[PDB]
Order: C-alpha cells, then sequence, then structure tokens
C-alpha cells in the first residue's frame, strides 16, 4: 500500500507544504529523487515526528507538542493516510543558563561556553550543540564519557525559557 | 475483480443529467457525496468548490470556492434547516446558507472532519479522525461538547456517523465499540464491544429501529442492541465499512468484500446472497424504486432485486468510477463519480 497523504492539522506557523518537505516518508515521490517511494514504514514515521519535532523547537517554539497521530487504511488496502495533530504553541527567547553538577573545577570554561547573545530564540539544537561542547571541553581534560542534561524552565508570562543545564564529568581516563 | 456479468435489463435505466463538480476527489479514499433537499441538489469537491443544482436538469443556482487552501472537504454534504454542511481534513466545519452559499459560519474543530455531518436536536455532529464526536450549535457552530474515543494503533480511513434516537446519538467508533451519549451535554451512556486482521472499525452509521440499534463493524459482527442498555440481542459474523440498510423486516447489507445480503431483521438469518461482484469495490447501497443500487469502481451501476437478489439492470455510467455514497429521495437517484460529476438517475 501506499501513502496517499501526510496531512499536519494545527500548523499555523509554516505550510503543511513546507513542513512535510523534511520527512522521510512521502505521499508524492519528486520528479528529482528516483530512489524514493510512497511505502509506509513504522520507523521511518518516527523519524519524521522527530524531524517535525525539531523544525519547530530549533525556531523558538518551546510549547511545541505532538497531541496525536493516526495512521490509518483504506477499505480497499491500497491507500495509507498520515495525520499529525499538534499544537504550536509560542515562541520563545532565552532568558539564561545555569550550569551544576560535577564540573570537575572546569565552572570557568564551560560558563564560557554557555553565553547567551541578547534577545535570543530557543534553539533546541544550538542546545544540544552547547551541551556538545561541554562534553568535549571534559574530554580535554580526560573525561572520556560526561554526561550532560539540559531542563528547560518555561517562563509562558515572559515567553522566555531559562536553560538548567546538570553536569556530571564522570570518570577520568588515561 | 469479479468481470461484468451479462445481464438482461428488465427496463432500461438511463441518466436524465450530469454536471461537473470541480475536480471531485479522485483517488483520495474520504465520505464526500450529495446532498437533495426541495428540488435543490448540492454537491462539492475536495479542493473546495460547491455548487447549489436545480435537481430536475442538473442546471447551475449557484458556486462558490472555500479555497478562496486547498480546503480538502471530505465529510457531507449535509443539509438541514437552510444549512449546507460539509466536514475538511484541515479540521474545518462549514455552514453555507441553501440561498446563496454564503458562509454562515465555520468552525475549528478538534481534527479531520471526515463523517457525514449529522444534524437533529439543534446540533451537528462531527466525528473527526483522531476519535472525536463533538455537537456544534446549529446557529453559530460553536462546539457545544465533545466526547472521547479511543483509538487503535491502525484503522480504516472514514469515521462514523452517528444515527440520533430519544435524545441520544449513537455512534460507532474505531476500536470496535458502539457508544450511546446523551446530546444534551454529551453524556456518555453506554458502551459496547461489537467486533490487520485486527482491524474493528465501527465506520457504518448506526440504524435503530424499534428500540434496537443495528450497527456493523469491519471484519465483522453484524449486531443488534437494546437501545436502552446497549446489551448485545444478536449478532452475525459479517463485516462492513458500506453503509446498511433496514427496510420492511429486512436488512440489507453490502460486505467488505463486496457480497450483497439480504437478512430477516429479526435474528439476522441471510434470506439471499449475491456474489457477483465480488472485489468490484461497491458503494453503499440505496433503495430506489423497489430496487437495490449500487455502483462500482469502474463506473456502473447494478440493480438488484430485493425478494431474490437478482440483477435487473446494469449501466455503464462514469468511467472514473464510484466510490461515495449514491442518494434516493424525494424521487430521485444521485451518485457522484470519482471525477466530481453528478449523476441524476431514472428507471
Ligand atoms: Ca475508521
Amino acid at each position: 500500500a501506499e501513502i496517499q497523504q501526510i496531512n499536519i492539522v494545527g500548523n499555523h506557523a509554516f505550510t503543511t507544504d513546507e513542513l512535510i518537505s523534511h520527512f522521510q516518508l512521502r505521499d508524492e515521490v519528486p520528479w528529482w529523487n528516483v530512489v524514493g517511494d510512497r511505502k509506509y514504514q513504522k520507523q521511518k514515521l518516527a523519524g519524521d515526528l522527530e524531524t517535525l519535532r525539531s523544525y519547530y523547537l530549533d525556531r523558538g517554539y518551546a510549547r511545541f507538542n505532538i497531541d496525536s497521530t493516526q495512521v490509518s487504511l483504506t477499505p480497499d488496502k491500497k491507500g495509507i493516510y498520515v495525520t499529525v495533530n499538534i499544537t504550536e504553541g509560542d515562541q520563545y527567547k532565552l532568558s539564561g543558563v545555569e550550569v551544576s553538577g560535577n564540573l570537575a573545577g572546569h565552572s570557568a570554561e564551560i560558563e564560557q561556553l554557555t553565553k547567551i547573545e541578547p534577545g535570543e530564540l530557543y534553539n533546541g539544537t544550538k542546545v544540544t550543540k552547547m551541551e556538545d561542547d561541554i562534553k568535549k571541553l571534559l574530554g580535554r581534560y580526560g573525561y572520556a564519557y560526561p554526561r550532560v542534561q539540559s531542563m528547560p524552565e518555561i517562563n509562558d508570562a515572559d515567553k522566555t525559557v531559562k536553560l538548567r543545564v546538570n553536569v556530571d564529568a564522570g570518570n577520568r581516563f588515561y | 475483480m469479479s468481470p461484468l456479468p451479462t445481464v438482461e435489463n428488465q427496463f432500461t435505466p438511463t441518466t436524465a443529467w450530469s454536471t461537473s463538480v470541480g475536480s471531485g476527489i479522485g483517488n483520495f479514499y474520504s465520505n464526500l457525496h450529495p446532498a437533495l433537499a426541495d428540488n435543490v441538489v448540492y454537491a462539492a469537491d475536495r479542493a473546495g468548490l460547491v455548487k447549489a443544482l436545480n435537481a430536475d436538469d442538473g442546471k447551475e443556482i449557484w458556486s462558490v470556492s472555500l479555497a478562496e487552501e486547498p480546503a480538502l472537504l471530505s465529510g457531507g454534504v449535509t443539509v438541514s434547516g437552510g444549512h449546507v454542511y460539509i466536514g475538511s481534513e484541515k479540521a474545518q466545519v462549514y455552514a453555507l446558507n441553501t440561498s446563496d452559499g454564503t458562509v454562515a459560519w465555520q468552525t475549528k474543530v478538534a481534527g479531520e472532519a471526515l463523517s457525514r455531518p449529522v444534524v437533529s436536536d439543534g446540533l451537528v455532529l462531527i466525528h473527526t479522525s483522531n476519535g472525536q464526536l463533538q455537537a456544534l450549535n446549529e446557529a453559530d457552530g460553536a462546539v457545544k461538547w465533545t466526547v472521547n474515543l479511543d483509538m487503535p494503533s491502525l484503522s480504516l480511513r472514514g469515521e462514523s456517523a452517528p444515527t440520533t434516537a430519544f435524545g441520544a446519538a449513537v455512534v460507532g467508533g474505531d476500536n470496535g465499540r458502539v457508544s450511546a451519549v446523551l446530546m444534551e451535554q454529551g453524556q456518555m451512556i453506554w458502551q459496547q464491544r461489537i467486533s490487520i486482521d485486527r482491524l474493528s472499525d465501527v465506520d457504518t452509521t448506526p440504524v435503530v429501529v424499534n428500540g434496537v440499534v443495528f450497527a456493523l463493524a469491519y471484519n465483522g459482527n453484524l449486531t443488534a442492541l437494546d437501545l436502552r442498555s446497549g446489551q448485545i440481542m444478536w449478532k452475525r459474523e459479517l463485516g462492513s465499512v458500506n453503509d446498511f440498510i433496514v427496510d420492511g423486516n429486512r436488512i440489507y447489507l453490502v460486505d467488505q468484500n463486496d457480497r450483497v445480503m439480504a437478512l430477516t431483521i429479526d435474528g439476522g438469518v441471510t434470506l439471499w446472497t449475491q456474489s457477483d461482484l465480488l472485489h468490484r469495490l461497491l458503494t453503499s447501497p440505496v433503495l430506489y424504486n423497489g430496487n437495490l443500487v449500487v455502483g462500482d469502481s469502474e463506473g456502473y451501476l447494478h440493480w438488484i432485486n430485493v425478494e431474490d437478489g437478482r440483477f435487473v439492470a446494469q449501466q455503464k455510467v462514469d468511467s472514473s468510477g464510484f466510490q461515495t455514497e449514491p442518494v434516493a429521495a424525494d424521487g430521485k437517484l444521485l451518485i457522484q463519480a470519482k471525477d466530481g460529476t453528478v449523476y441524476s438517475i431514472t428507471r
């Protein structure tokens, strides 16, 4: 069976067309890629939901949520419908970044990695890359498996997000 | 599929008129079909075009565009009380004025509004693809109440349109349950299970007759339920997504493999079966001048005698094929082909 439609409901900031353009699943094979098909796969759907999530999170929408998804078959069993139901929420700006935990005495260098451009939108991928910068920094002092977790503290009145970042440097390795 | 049977017609059915309605629904499987009220036909296409046509000659009275997205018009058309109701897969429900097609109101609903809108007790009932049943006020479209129905992991495209009786709505669910809800405030009254081979949608419209609810789930069963309590009276291992007919003391149905059948209302014992149209993807049936009529994916209409399941006629009508339900009322037989063309058929 082939995907007849990939529909998004609740998307007012971006067109359905722009959003699903970034998906692995297709309800339409574009002329410029021959390899593509309209076959459904569970794993691909899961990946596409993360793509969609990141699409909004990278663009400031800290409260973005996928409310539900439906997959259905047509009665003749030849067609598949995919529907993603979302609540966008508003755009959020970064107020601050607080870092805590086992920093192995590198607080200062770490704090200079968590600087904020004034008036910066929350960006999910930028948070991940900040985490990665911290891991590499600790990696340069022997700590081969540091753990970092970032929890967004959301202020719906201010439309601001404060990042609370926990760091555990872990074992030093020779 | 099953090849076309050779039938000697007992009468010669013809086309009284046909009128194009944009590009119809094409291969997008959905509910969208014509409505008839006071000698006017109302019909739409998926892209957003809606027309009112004189029911005697198919000539246009008005034509509007709900795109100016595409609208993805999908559920309906239903007409009642001066309003033309249409649900869309952008989760909109429109109420247009019958006189000129102006939008009286438009409401954002909980999800893709796939079901044939059902009007009762001053409300408009909408069943969404994410499992919500909602009641909208007829006069301004405001949502009065919402009932959440459980969604399985996989289902069949389409949503059950509820029937109504004694102030309750009785609706099929996508998880094999029939639900009765009070229409005053959407109070859940009772829920009864009547169910890929685990697919179990009740996408059919329940039929209520003499304190009994008849409902049909895909992969089985056809069940009779006590209206008051939801208790199962009897069941038959038959399955469908197509609406069925209760008329006289007969049940007429088209099952999920396109067997046409007549059963007794009292126990569901089969009177006859007609299997020659197997897998030709039939529309749900309609009674027209004594006969059962169904359309198929190749664009034929088949006329079937209700006493014995015998073909009395067949006509080649439209090359794009049929999918959505035919409509028989006020002396008319109407059907809309996949390419949007509306036909008025005369026996
Ligand atoms: Ca369904």
